[PDB]
């Protein structure tokens, strides 16, 4: 996460991060929709040109966590996978199109004051929310700025990062870029000045872009982080999964267990 | 709060989504709640 600050204990008690187990590295952001339920990106499960092909023993995740390294005893949970479900019509050889995955955990995570679920849009959410120039917030624990432009330690944070961005005009992202933008994903970011501009990068792709409804109080994750335009990544806006447009895939999979 | 999902498929928590236990739960609020709030101008 790029431009953004350090986050207060329990900010996003839905934030998850991806693990790998061996070698052990932080591989992606996501979030806890239910104490068995987590979402992530499908690039993040597959996408054989960067090498990545894994299966629900290749990694694990930790909930409830605040620093990148430490371990938090008490405060964060381990949690095995016991199925991967990525959106049939992902493809990684064409975009980002659906770039959308549920995992299952093993066991059911307990909630505690560090861990708790985000609530998934509905219809009336989306409407009153979505809209460009409307502000969403990201978290995660990407590194803080481009690669090569100083020591490593330096640009990976040690605290879990947040920013807010706001939503961008659909017919104006489609046009700074070569990527095609389907009506399954939304871009956010500032307006190509504001000098100092907040992003998401690599290692918060598979987090949560959230909104907070001034209805009912209650946060939503809009969106799913599927391309940031931060640190080393060419790109004037991030891409994120519309969530809500994947709902009912989200459901038919719960439903039925996928 | 209108639930969508069955718990017994898609566990606990639904009910009780998006409400922070350190914040929304202690009426307290975190520190940029305000930027985004703010932005949801009719
Ligand atoms: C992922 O690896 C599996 C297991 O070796 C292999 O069968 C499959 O072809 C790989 N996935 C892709 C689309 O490359």
């Amino acid at each position: 996460i790029v431009e953004g600050w350090d986050a207060e204990k329990g900010i996003a008690p839905w934030q998850v991060m991806l693990f790998r187990k061996s070698p052990q590295e932080l591989l992606c952001g996501a979030s806890l929709i239910s104490d068995r339920w987590v979402l992530t990106a499908a690039h993040c499960i597959l996408y054989p040109p960067w090498d990545k092909n894994f299966t629900e023993n290749d990694l694990l995740v930790r909930i409830g966590k605040h620093s990148r390294t430490r371990y938090e005893r008490n405060v964060e949970k381990i949690s095995m996978l016991e199925k991967i479900y990525v959106h049939p019509r992902y493809n990684w050889r064409e975009n980002l199109d659906r770039d959308i995955a549920l995992l299952k955990l093993k066991k059911p995570v307990p909630f505690s004051d560090y861990i708790h679920p985000v609530c998934l849009p509905d219809k009336q959410t989306v409407t009153s929310l979505l809209r460009a120039g409307y502000k969403g917030r990201v978290t995660g624990w990407g590194n803080l700025r481009e690669t090569w432009t100083t020591n490593i330690n330096e640009i990976q944070p040690s605290v879990l990062q947040v920013v807010n961005l706001p939503i961008v005009e659909r017919p104006v992202c489609k046009a700074s870029t070569r990527i095609r933008i389907t009506d399954n994903m939304f871009c956010a970011g500032f307006k190509v000045n504001d000098t100092k501009r907040g992003d998401a990068c690599e290692g918060d792709s598979g987090g949560p872009f959230v909104m907070k409804s001034p209805f009912n109080n209650r946060w939503y994750q809009m969106g799913i982080v599927s391309a940031g335009a931060g640190c080393d990544r060419k790109g004037k806006y991030g891409f994120y999964t519309h969530v809500f447009r994947l709902k009912r895939w989200i459901q038919k999979v719960i439903d039925q267990f996928g | 709060f209108h639930t969508f999902f069955n718990e017994k498929t898609f566990g606990l928590g639904e009910a009780d989504c998006g409400l922070r236990p350190l914040f929304e739960k202690k009426s307290l609020k975190d520190t940029t709640e305000k930027e985004l709030l703010d932005s949801y101008i009719d």
